[PDB]
DNA sequence: CAATGAAACGGAACAGTCAG
DNA sequence: CGTTTCATTGTTGTTCTTAGTATATA
DNA sequence: TATATACTAAGAAC
């Protein structure tokens, strides 16, 4: 494809009160599950491709606000070349503690609907 | 009158360039909620009209402030005030301005004669 | 990776036509 | 007629240069 | 003890 194109990948991951605190067991957690990996892949493309462009978007949230304004969407990082700068945004939120920032900052988890996910990302 | 908002508005001139499409596409959105279908033979009364009529009509207190520079203002039998805007387009959309805080046909005649209809009258330095 | 170019559009004004 | 948007040409990564430090050899 | 000979490891140039 043309070279001076790069990839792109956006993250969207489900903020409802479903997956928050599911925690069947206690040796896992769902959200500490996707961070993880949303972590692990964002800084292994750091080095790999510096070039390339992520970005991690939230929806089902309680605090709002995107490009449109619109209902239960967080765009926590937009589209941009990645960096430190955003490798530490995740990472506030990698822990119990910080999972209850990340719930008293943006929410338990509202309502949503995926088509506007879709409009928005 | 004073401490109280206008009621009635007076069409200058149609504008519809200026904006990014992302800007426009926003101001589209916010304003969604709040058009309604223009009737020629039930217009509003907060918005009269004169030769010139619009598809769909928005009542001023839900609309939006635009900041608009044109060549200069010239006669027109197309809009009430007698008059409307040669070359215009949107410089900024003036989300920091109450839509009372549009200007009056005072400002519009002040503007009008103070160089014989033409806005430009400042030199540069 | 972007400055440079176009092309695309947005009215502005005119008149002839057709309706009525 | 003016404004805006898009697409394309300049863009570079690599190789070589010098460096620096390395040591043993005479 | 002196001398250079070797190397790698830098650099920047293009």
């Amino acid at each position: 494809y043309k070279y001076s194109g790069r990839d792109s990948l956006i993250f969207l991951v489900d903020a409802s009160k479903a997956m928050f605190e599911s925690q069947s067991e206690d040796e896992l957690t769902p959200f500490d599950m996707s961070i993880q990996c949303i972590q692990s892949v964002y800084i292994s493309k750091i080095i790999s491709s510096d070039r390339d462009l992520l970005a991690v978007v939230f929806y089902g949230t309680e605090k709002d606000k995107n490009s449109v304004n619109f209902k239960n969407i967080y765009v926590l990082q937009e589209l941009d070349n990645p960096g430190a700068k955003r490798i530490l945004e995740l990472d506030q939120f990698k822990g119990q503690q910080g999972q209850k920032r990340f719930q008293d900052m943006m929410g338990h988890g509202s309502d949503y609907s995926l088509s506007e996910v879709l409009w928005v990302c | 009158p004073p401490g109280e908002k206008p009621s009635v508005f007076h069409t200058l001139s149609r504008v519809g360039s200026g904006c990014t499409m992302k800007e426009l596409y926003d101001l589209g959105l916010k304003l969604a909620k709040y058009w309604k279908p223009f009737h020629r033979k039930a217009p509003p009364s907060s918005i009269l009209c004169g030769t010139e009529k619009p598809e769909v009509y928005i009542e001023p207190c839900n609309s939006v402030i635009v900041q608009i520079k044109a060549a200069e203002i010239v006669p027109s039998d197309m809009y009430k005030t007698g008059c409307t805007l040669r070359f215009p387009r949107i410089e900024k959309i003036r989300d920091d301005k109450e839509w009372h805080e549009c200007m009056t046909l005072d400002d519009l005649e002040q503007l009008r004669g103070k160089a014989s209809g033409k806005l430009a009258s400042k030199h540069l330095y």
